[PDB]
């Protein structure tokens, strides 16, 4: 759940920083 | 095609064999093949055939970022370019993720949609589109990518519709497709109010109406509002 | 091949984006690219065509094993056999594993080994040989699987005769050969004292002359020095 | 290092139990 939370992050705040 | 000769429901049994060995697009495949029998898919089928494109393009995606971001800092000019070979590998991928999200979107028109009846098979089929159509407009440039935007946010939209129409707003199907609508809002229709805006709605609306989520699927359902409510932080 | 018209040095390169974004049969596909060049491979060359063929051949392995698993958990018969599904899948993997095995041989054979000059080189070779040999004797039966166990194993022999003249024992190919040359022991010729034996020799042996690793790949020699200990651990 | 060392251990261990 929390490695899934993690990923989702990870992936989203890629769009943010690039 | 090559699962032609195949039984339905040994295909679906193979999917889940390929599901457990992480051969995701051999799951793929056996579920591609479930659907060209042309009959309905169960609650727990879609489920089958989501996975497995869903980890086969977002495979394709991780691979194009790793090869967007090199590219993005031996780009910058002046220095070193090494010649063509970031940006020429960079379209091959891209040509593949095309091409898998091609593959999804027309078993979706043909003919997944089509011969949907549960509102829930409705807005799950239509969610994907959505989907796979976003999927395409990350990469995609010109005319080809506005066509695309607005084909994403139909798609989206007439799910959305629907779901709030027939399905309790602790639904994790309900949940899921707010949860990618607003992605897209930020992401690609460069609405990020419209996100925000839709990502706090959607985790509000599930709190007040807590108590409509079912003994199914309140784990799902739950771990969409935490990812809601962590993309509003991401956002805010 | 579909490599044929891209430059040497492009492959190399595209080979090396393929490792960072973790696409093992694109990276394999490239080497073979470069291998069919008809130039020595060096170092570093070397390396990034085991790492690829090892990941490829590696993931067809894990998925095996989990299909075996599944299938050996329901073949004891009596209970439920769902009919030929898991057999069938293992098979197709089987197949594959096999094709990708025979693919790396040939490319050893037609012409890594012919034209190698360094005796670390031959060396690398003949170990990789081993290596796809022992992949193809842990799925192999019958007449086929004896044939190919008696490959695999003159292959390391000479590798390891080669080794023990030609290079320090705290070299990392000498080690890694010797590491591999212990498991086939142990996991494909039926020789577990002969496995341990090997694996503490190896060991002691690089201890012993510790002063002599190098300043280039101590790193490497370090950690399969433990890997050694640590199938000791396991295997006693 | 230790991750590599781990997942040695793991298929090694595999072939011993099965
Ligand atoms: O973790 C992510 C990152 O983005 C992706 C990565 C791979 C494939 C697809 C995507 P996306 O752009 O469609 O979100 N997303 C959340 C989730 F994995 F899709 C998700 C949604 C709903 C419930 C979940 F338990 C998980
Ligand atoms: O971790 C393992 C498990 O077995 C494998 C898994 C995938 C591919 C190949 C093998 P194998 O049967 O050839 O060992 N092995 C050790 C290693 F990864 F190969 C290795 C050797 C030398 C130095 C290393 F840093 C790592
Ligand atoms: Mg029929
Ligand atoms: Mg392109
Ligand atoms: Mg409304
Ligand atoms: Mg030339
Ligand atoms: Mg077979
Ligand atoms: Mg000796």
């Amino acid at each position: 759940r929390d490695k899934i939370r993690l990923n989702n992050a990870i992936w989203r705040a890629w769009y943010i920083q690039y | 095609g090559a699962m032609g000769s195949m039984e339905r429901a040994s295909l679906i049994q193979k999917a889940k064999l390929a599901e457990q060995a992480e051969r995701y697009e051999d799951m793929a495949a056996f579920m591609k093949g479930a659907v060209e029998k042309g009959e309905e898919l169960s609650c727990e089928e879609r489920n089958l055939l989501s996975v497995a494109y869903k980890n086969v393009v977002g495979g394709q995606r991780a691979a194009w970022r790793v090869l967007s971001s090199i590219e993005q800092k031996s780009n910058e000019e002046g220095s070193e370019e090494k010649g063509p070979e970031v940006r020429e590998y960079r379209e091959k991928v891209e040509t593949e993720l095309q091409g898998v999200c091609d593959t999804v979107l027309g078993l979706l028109d043909s003919h997944l949609i089509k011969e949907a009846g549960d509102a829930e098979s409705r807005v799950f089929y239509l969610k994907m589109k959505g989907d796979y159509y976003r999927y395409l407009a990350e990469v995609a440039t010109g005319d080809d990518k506005k066509r695309i935007i607005d084909s994403a946010r139909s798609a989206y939209q007439e799910a959305m519709d629907i779901s709030k129409k027939e399905m309790p707003p602790t639904n994790p199907i309900r949940l899921g497709l707010a949860l990618n609508f607003s992605v897209f809002h930020y992401e690609i229709a460069n609405s990020p109010e419209e996100a925000i805006s839709l990502a706090k709605t959607t985790f509000d609306e599930a709190m007040a109406d807590l108590h409509t989520l079912s003994e199914d699927s309140y784990k799902d359902s739950t771990l969409i509002m935490q990812l809601l409510r962590d993309n509003l932080t991401l956002w805010t």
